[PDB]
RNA sequence: CGGAAGGCUCAGUAACGGGCGAGUAUUUAAUCUCUAGAACCGGACAACCUCAGGAAACAGAGGGGAAAACGGAGUAAGAGCAUGUGUUAGCAUGUGAUGAGAACAACAGUGCAGGAGAGUAAGAAGCCAUCCCAUCAGUUAGUAAGUAGGGUAAGGGCCUAUUUAGACGUAGACGGGUACGGGGGAUUAGGGUUUGAUUCCGGAGAGGGAGCCUGAGAGACGGCUACCAGGUCCAAGG
RNA sequence: GGAGUGUGGAUUAGUACGAAAGGAAACCCACACGUGACCUCUGGUGCAGCGGGUGUGCGGAAGUGCAACUGCCAUGCUACGUCUCCUCAAGCAUAGCUGGAAGCCUCUAAGCUAGAAAUGAGUCCUGACUCUGGAAGACGGCCGGGAAGACGACCCGUAGUUAACAGCGGUGUUGUACGAUAUGAGCUUUCUAUUGUAGUAGCGAGUAUUUGAGACACUGGUUGUUACCACCGUCGU
RNA sequence: UAGAAAGCGACGCGGCUUUUUGAUUCUUCGAUGUCGGCUCUUCCUAGCAUGGCCAUGCAGCCGUGGCGAAGUGUUGGAUUGU
RNA sequence: CCUCGUCAUUUAAAUGGUGACGCGCAUGAAUGGAAUGACGAGAUUCCCACUGUCCCUACAUGUAGACUAGCGAACCCAUUU
RNA sequence: GAGCCUCUAGUGGAUGUUUUACACAUGUAAGGGAAUUCGGCAAAAUGGAUGCGUAACUUCGGGAGAAGUAUUGGUUCAAUUG
């Protein structure tokens, strides 16, 4: 069981630990600690402290979503599949057309 | 939670409800993420299936590329997900949507199934559909009438295609015979109309070149005498 | 293809708001005259079909399929730059970013690509006239100018860098108060005094402010987006 | 010696009662003040530990003194945190039962019943005189520790899962070591051979790699090495 | 509102208290530190709240007069040395 | 004096402050009277900033203090408490 | 010739023990911000230089640093005191 992850530091929060930060623009935020709420306030940037799960990901020290790159899995022709002609009669159709084609 | 399953070499569909502990053992995934079906229901080994997309318990759609387990308002566009403009070009609107990330918000997950293998899944199995239209484009068809890479007349295709329809499907009938018709492939009345634009060029040019001659032989000092104003 | 016209009002504005001339430093779908077009290939989107969400408003998966819709190929064409020659079109030569295109029906026609000139509409400009308070006398520093560049459909402190100190005032500058402006209306022997929201022309607005996509053309509100002031429906989540 | 006290909400109920207007009566749940403890969480504190900069010292860099500043933070301590708090007996005022004096009557003259946040006990803290047991040795000092502490006293250990140092596992705190190498807004044009070619550089804040690095602690896990078997007093058989 | 006595009680009469101020000068002038506040503990009852009861001019709600009872409570401020 | 005078303003609330009023127990003109500027470790009231003064206290540092070696007094005293 | 750090020249003893409470010199503090007290007593906050911008009243000298606001390190350059 987890309470969430940290909104500055990236790290996943133990059930029964840390404090949620309500601000006025009506947003309700998770901290870790006094420690990096602290940060927050004094406009540190996240990237810049080093032992946090934000920068070593920025720094592509550790795999994140960024790195990944994803493509659709690519098929293969198939015998022409057209509506009524039987998928085994193509595979006969076009090799006797290619007999004729020649 | 509903579970809606598509079997895309088929053609067919089927919706079931899950338990608590078939839900709760989908929690966290995503659209575009696969399992295997041991995970929803005893038996189904080996079954690889793969997420499509969902919808809210409120009606909201999940969006392929927000990854949270939240609701936001986004500004979209025409061609966008969860956006139908109709009449007026240009327009653009703020709509909320959901998350890809599935927890206990979700209504219904719609879910491909990528091969039966050996199993026996009732409905989508045991089925086998066809498509809805037929394709008017005259290479699409040449393909589907069997043929590649040889040159026939329109008609011969369309031959082909109707006597196998009255034969194969109806073994004689007037039943079938959908109105078959061919696009991107020269009919006469085209081969006329195609030689007539050949026509006009080839005289407008005679004329228009005659009459600079024909103008030369009255004015050699054309420039001279226009240029002075 | 149209929804940018017409209809309503006079809040704001002492000003390109108003009268008279001129046609550029500019852009313009339709329409007219002259001229004027040999091109191949590929996917999707909406509707259709099968499931199926939401209190509603409004949406999902999966699979076919068109165009004179859309994206690519070749190919005509082709911006700018430089030098000759004709102000200035045009032509020659070198170099080249970019880069397309509609047919259909015969009741006997209707469309669509390119150019050059018109025609309509805007943008910016020239001259002249414009209300009260001195118990408001000094005002201005992109302010006044120059050189060079960015920006725009286009000239220009329009904006920016370095140089020069200008510009405007007792013939009323600057500040404050007030005002839609004319063609016209009422009174009138003559000279005058008063008014003009209100059939015509031009300007501005759509609860108050600000940003914007699409298009030939809007900083549009019987289009979109956010705040402020107010409202309406809910199953409380919108 | 002494300890729990009070308030509110819901339900009875818009009920009884009243012409109407108005309008009551257990059990359960939330809280405040008081009492006694506790650190799992959250605040606070910074002695041990890791980092940063300013002025000036040790020729430079590295390691660092002094004046003092500053970010984080183990263990511990603490409240602004968390847990805690009823049951018998005899009976006051009163209201009653039976009943004479006084053939009737009557709570009283004998006798009996119900009875208060009050009284006396138990559960809670302190602990007088006692009681039951083992054995010819017992106990104290000296040596080393803490959960205990002003000093005494208390809880413990002394040839062993004993102590201390190292590996190798485990659990934390800080934030990415020294040195190399590459880059860097810009600024600059030096040298050797030798006539003309070739060779051919300097100065620079910072940033990235090697590197969740390096430092520091604790381990009732496991291996190696090293140290420890004494002595003095009192009372008894 | 009838009616001495639910509640009051003129004109008179008998007591208790030492928390007010007097009255007196017994003790201390070779010295008993003098007002108020802060802090902290214990006692009294002539009972304001909280518990049990009796009367009523007690329908109910809110009250008023009395009895046994001293266990637990009785606050935060403005002006002013008070 | 009566007296914490009456009316207005400052506060939630004013025996305070400032502004008015005046038969002033017992104001007043070199026993000097009245209105201002600049300057006071002078007396008094309010606002902004700031804070362990307070609610309500907690933790930590140095030096003394406790225990130990060396050195070593005084006030006071009818005393049986 | 301020405070802080160094060169020349000069300098030091009632012993051991980690050492409770209450002190005396000092640090830091959630949320609140004078509610504290005769009284903001004590403490905190402000602080140098450069620029912008500065009221009532006045003996016209002053008020005035009024108030109110912004900037500031290292490096590598231009330009010569801006």
């Amino acid at each position: 069981f987890y309470e969430g992850t940290c909104v500055y530091s990236g790290y996943p929060v133990p059930r029964g630990k840390g404090t949620y930060f309500v601000s006025l623009d009506d947003k309700s935020s998770l901290f870790f600690s006094s420690k990096y709420k602290n940060f927050s306030d004094k406009k540190i940037k996240a990237k810049r402290v080093k032992q946090t799960l934000m920068s070593k990901q920025f720094c592509g020290k550790v795999e994140s979503v960024h790195t990944e790159k994803k493509k659709k899995i690519v098929v293969q022709k198939i015998v022409r599949g057209f509506p009524a002609l039987p998928k085994d009669a193509v595979e006969k159709i076009r090799e006797q057309n290619k007999d004729y084609k020649k | 939670m509903k579970l809606n399953i598509s079997y895309p070499t088929n053609g067919t569909h089927k919706t079931f409800k899950l338990d608590f502990k078939a839900e709760q053992r989908l929690y966290g995934k995503k659209t575009l993420d696969t399992f295997d079906g041991s995970i929803i229901k005893p038996e189904w080994e080996g079954l690889q299936f793969q997420i499509t997309g969902g919808s809210d318990v409120q009606g909201f759609p999940m969006i392929k590329t927000l990854l949270t387990d939240k609701r936001k308002k986004l500004l979209l566009k025409k061609g966008d997900k969860g956006f139908k403009p109709v009449n007026r070009k240009g327009l653009r609107k703020r709509k909320t949507v959901r998350g890809s990330i599935i927890a206990s918000d979700i209504s219904m997950v719609c879910v491909s199934l990528i091969d039966a293998k050996e199993v026996a899944i009732e409905g989508l199995t045991d089925v086998v559909v066809g498509a809805t239209h037929w394709p008017k484009r005259f290479n699409k068809l040449k393909a589907k009438a069997g043929f590649s890479e040889d040159a026939d007349v329109t008609a011969e295709q369309v031959l082909k295609v109707i006597k196998d329809a009255i034969l194969e499907v109806n073994a004689g009938g007037i039943k079938k015979l959908p109105k078959l018709k061919v696009s991107r492939y020269q009919t006469e009345k085209q081969k006329e109309r195609k030689a007539e634009k050949i026509k006009l060029i080839e005289e407008r040019k005679k004329k228009s070149e005659k009459e600079r001659a024909d103008f030369l032989k009255k004015y050699p000092d054309w420039q001279k005498k226009f240029a002075t104003k």
